[PDB]
């Protein structure tokens, strides 16, 4: 395309000025790498510039170190490996090029967490994303490609049984009353407004072929063609982490089966696990967490220090959303185990703090 | 934007947050004219104002405040616009925010503007906070006092400023006075200041140790402590007593005392 | 040790002593400056003539009173022939008014 | 002992060795300090003893009133103390 | 190329649902046309999915429409003329592709313009824009030539003399002090915020190689690589459009010849005049406007149609010529000047309690 004209200029003329930028890509991409990599492309249509587009478009933040790049398809992880290996390694804490990643949604490996104390655990939630092999990712796919994915999802979702039975809504033509119902339950989403998303082009043609499906019990939610291909969220008020994890697993187990019956499968390989858009969601792409009533620990001086070692993320709300801080190098259910462990520790931490007791004896050297 | 999208924090910025953190004033105005309200917040209750304060973008906070931004809004980490301004150091924003009602004192003890400025070396912001109405000797658990913190980070500019303002030279963290802190950090420069402002060389820390006992005898400080082991001069005592009659930052009134300029300077340069 | 200030009219003297020492020795402490013998001296506390045979401790003086921070006050009169001089001591000058800037709010 | 004279005519008998606290007095070696009022000269003397007593041994705080702080400062300046 | 991959799908799958749109593009592009041109492309690689992306992304206002099409370069107007021609025809109120358009940079043709009533004319300006033949238009340019263009523009602008002498403000290193000054004078141009612009991709790499050049007397602005390659703005307070225009015409001519001294020239052809990214602005691309204090007439119910009759826009009002193509540059500002004079007297009628009647134009 217009890249042919790019090839008429010296690499340094094309080389973007990342001086004011602060992200993982920015530290990784050098003039030397740019000069080399700009000559390569994927069979799907990617070129270095699109890989680093969002990056150069957004310096990001002086404190929040975003990734600064985005993948295009499965092949692009190999084609632009010379950046991804440095970016992935840095973003995921030393994840090496030969560090085999595993997978495991078998609920039998989750110990305890049958009932977290409901005095603290307001609610539990599990979230992930999957991409369908054979298609490209949202930053690149055409209208036709996007539409095909929608249809596949609609078919599979229409066949889920039991509690996984539900209804599909077509975002582009859903009724305002329906919008009211789904916005109240926060199942309704809308066009991306962050410049960190818009720079990728994921909003192209919106709302064409964007879709919402949820089950009858409002515990199983999936979004179609949004931030990534299939966005899956399982949730339930209460502290029953064990059951929610299982529900989630059976959701993906049946959906994968249904796709396999049509010769489709999720993008996956032994090295990066599940293949998604941004680098931060490689491997498991699994997030899990809870809403905990911690008015006490939220004021304690070492709260963030404890969470740091527990490898948990601290987030507010639209009381804390405590969640899995890792994505790659851990066996899915293993990460859920980490969340259960940390939360129970925090509950006890809070118990002692509530009673005015020293809490130093509950601060393990977790790394 | 408008709801718990249950996505990553990276996906929740408004265009205003982006404009705010990088100083895109006209863009900000344009977004406002489209209808992006200034009180739109994200995940941790972070407003454009909070980001603008971190960036130090004075004109942006003027605009945001002009349109009703919450000058005392509190984030999930207990941060306020004022606190954030102190973090960046923006002297102008600190003044402005205070003029619009920013409380010098924070609700949470995890984020004191004064203590932050003390650690950063933001002397003129310390000045403004105190002058506006800030407790220069506020003791806050893990951080002790502003003075103590300045000493911990070797912020001699703030140390001198605070002590002249009237910081309690002998009040640090727990039993660890600022003087003990200097001994631990081996600073002859800060030692000289603290001694001159009335630091107690015989005070004991939690371990029952005097500042001189917290530093190796081979150091210059050992000699410096020896110089002040005996009783202080009468003039020293007088100066200390005189200074006690003035409040925080009120010692400028010393210039009105009926006495020789030499002594006036002696008192003013405490 | 006893830090004692002794005064007469407009004279003042500062001297140290032992709690176990008596007024009699103290009389000779005065003698060293006065150049008049103990019998011509009248040491007194407040308005109470001091007893040569009592110790400073016995007379109510101690480390908690007669300090280096601020000594005790004993007066001195003399034996005017068959009597002794008025037991009066002239106070030092009064204090100046405290300046408004140092005055408390 | 050395007799010091205040501006108001008071006579202070001070052990010479304590008097030597003052740099000015050391330079002067009876002394008439017509420059210093009785209101504070006695105070200075007390200080001389205070400093001597605690030169080599804890040290208590020297007492001082705001009514004398200013004049005393000046006197101390004069006496090199 | 992914273009070839898209061609593996039937046109039916790739055709966008334009029934949700109210812009001109949506009323021109048929699925048949789409199928016909889908496999076509320019020498730059620009395709249909690029030319209508904006029109697709932004549904458009239910009453006020736009075009929604964005060119890639001059050539793309020819390559996809089967789409653009019907768009242009409707956009400018009737215009056949054979109707050769005129150009006119000689102020001498303007009769008047140096004598408007300063009690109503507060200020006036002239805006237009150019692009350099040989480079792609912003929506599809890379950083390389964006920088090459900047280099040329700045170099040439630095050689201007007299009241055209000035200086350049590179946005990437422009200070807050400078920022404040440029904001005060409405010179500063920040990042685009409209979906109609954002959808073109023109906001990428912001603000790499973007900046402002202006003269010492604060009458000429050249926005470099902003909404087009060269945005030329000329302005001055008071009712002396003519001089503004003479500076504009001759200043513009000078910078044009300076590019020509370096073997560069502005995109220009007999049927579209000068070339810009948005179809509505093809032609002269000349927008002269004026701030008119107008308290009485502004409340009169026929004010709207009067401007219509005069070919003026109702943007104190900012009145400007409503056309960009259909007649020459001088003709255009002549209409602006005449309109202002007419409008002044119209208000005067109302001020004196008189009716408008015979002041109504055609």
């Amino acid at each position: 395309s217009h890249n042919a004209l790019k090839l008429r200029f010296p690499a340094e003329d094309e080389f973007p000025d990342l001086s004011a930028h602060n992200n993982h890509m920015a530290k990784v991409l050098t003039p030397e790498l740019y000069a080399e990599l700009r000559a390569k492309s994927t069979p799907s249509g990617f070129t270095l510039d699109d890989v680093i587009q969002t990056g150069v478009d957004n310096p990001g933040h002086p404190y929040i170190m975003t990734v600064g790049c985005v993948a295009g398809d499965e092949e692009s992880y190999e084609v632009f490996k010379d950046l991804f290996d440095p970016i992935i390694e840095d973003r995921h804490g030393g994840y090496k090029p030969s560090d085999e990643h595993k997978t495991d949604l078998n609920p039998d490996n989750l110990q305890g967490g049958d009932d977290l104390d409901p005095n603290y655990v307001l609610s539990s939630r599990v979230r992930t994303g999957r991409s369908i092999r054979g298609f490209c990712l949202p930053p690149h796919c055409s209208r036709g490609e996007r539409r095909a994915i929608e249809k596949l999802a609609v078919e599979a979702l229409s066949s889920l049984d039991g509690d996984l039975a539900g209804r599909y809504y077509a975002l582009k033509s859903m009724t305002e009353a329906e919008q009211q119902q789904l916005i109240d339950d926060h199942f309704l989403f809308d066009k991306p407004v962050s410049p960190l998303l818009l720079a990728s082009g994921m909003a192209r043609d919106w709302p064409d072929a964007r879709g919402i499906w949820h089950n009858d019990n409002k515990t199983f939610l999936v979004w179609v063609n949004e931030e990534d291909h299939l966005r899956v969220i399982s949730m339930q008020k209460g502290g029953n982490m064990k059951e929610v994890f299982t529900r989630f697993c059976t959701g993906l187990t049946q959906i994968e089966t249904l796709f396999k019956s049509k010769d489709y499968e999720f993008m996956w390989n032994p090295h990066l696990g599940y293949i998604l858009t941004c680098p931060s969601n490689l491997g498991t792409g699994l997030r899990a967490g809870v809403h905990i009533k911690l008015p006490n620990l939220g004021k304690h001086e070492k709260f963030s220090e404890v969470l740091k070692r527990l490898r948990l993320q601290k987030r507010g709300t639209g009381v804390f959303d405590v969640s899995n801080a890792d994505r790659l190098g851990f066996s899915e259910v293993e990460l859920v185990q980490m969340v259960v462990d940390g939360v129970k520790l925090l509950i006890e931490m809070e118990q002692r703090l509530e009673q005015g007791q020293a809490i130093d004896d509950l601060m393990p050297a977790q790394k | 934007l408008s709801n718990p999208l249950m996505g990553d924090a990276v996906s929740d910025w408004s265009p205003m947050h982006e404009a705010a953190i990088h100083g895109h004033q006209l863009s900000l105005r344009n977004l406002i004219s489209q209808g992006w309200a200034v009180n739109i917040i994200t995940a941790d209750h972070v407003s454009p104002l909070h980001e603008a304060c971190l960036g130090g973008h004075l004109s942006c906070v003027k605009i945001l405040l002009k349109h009703g931004a919450q000058v005392n809004g509190v984030t999930a980490d207990w941060h306020t616009p004022l606190f954030n301004a102190c973090v960046s150091g923006s002297w102008d924003c600190v003044n402005l925010l205070l003029q619009h009602g920013a409380s010098v004192q924070p609700e949470s003890d995890l984020a004191s503007p004064i203590h932050e400025a003390a650690r950063r070396g933001h002397v003129e912001c310390v000045n403004s906070l105190i002058a506006y109405g800030g407790n220069i000797d506020h003791k806050i658990s893990h951080l002790g006092t502003p003075l103590y913190l300045a000493c911990e980070n070797q912020q001699r500019a703030c140390v001198k400023k605070l002590l002249e303002s009237g910081a309690d030279v002998n009040q640090g963290k727990g039993q660890d006075s600022p003087l003990h802190a200097v001994a631990r950090t081996a600073s002859e420069e800060l030692a000289c200041l603290l001694m001159d402002f009335g630091a107690d060389t015989q005070a004991k820390n939690a371990e029952g140790k005097r500042p001189v006992e917290l530093v190796p005898p081979e150091s210059p400080l050992a000699q410096l402590f020896l110089e002040r082991e005996g009783p202080p001069s009468l003039m020293q005592l007088c100066r200390l007593r005189i200074r006690k009659c003035f409040g925080i930052q009120q010692h400028h009134k010393i210039t009105k005392l009926v006495l020789p300029e030499d002594l006036k300077q002696f008192l003013l340069h405490l | 040790d006893v830090f004692l200030m002794i005064r007469r009219h407009k004279t003042t003297i500062f001297t140290d002593a032992k709690e176990s020492s008596t007024v009699f020795e103290l009389k000779r402490i005065v003698e060293g400056i006065l150049k008049r013998p103990p019998d011509e001296q009248r040491l007194y506390k407040d308005d109470q003539l001091l007893d040569d045979g009592k110790t400073l401790g016995e007379c109510g003086f101690t480390s908690q009173t007669a300090r280096p921070q601020a000594p005790a006050t004993v007066g001195l009169a003399f034996r005017a022939d068959d009597t002794f001089e008025a037991l009066c001591i002239e106070p030092f000058s009064s204090p100046p008014e405290l300046p408004d800037v140092m005055k408390p709010q | 002992y050395v007799k010091l004279i205040s501006s108001d005519g008071h006579e202070f008998i001070v052990k010479r060795e304590h008097a030597l606290t003052s740099g000015t007095i050391k330079a002067m070696l009876e002394v008439n300090f017509r420059e210093i009022p009785s209101h504070v000269l006695s105070k200075v003397c007390m200080y001389f003893t205070y400093k001597v007593r605690y030169t080599n041994s804890e040290i208590p705080e020297f007492p001082i009133a705001p009514e004398i702080a200013l004049e005393l400062l000046m006197a101390a300046n004069f006496l090199d103390c």
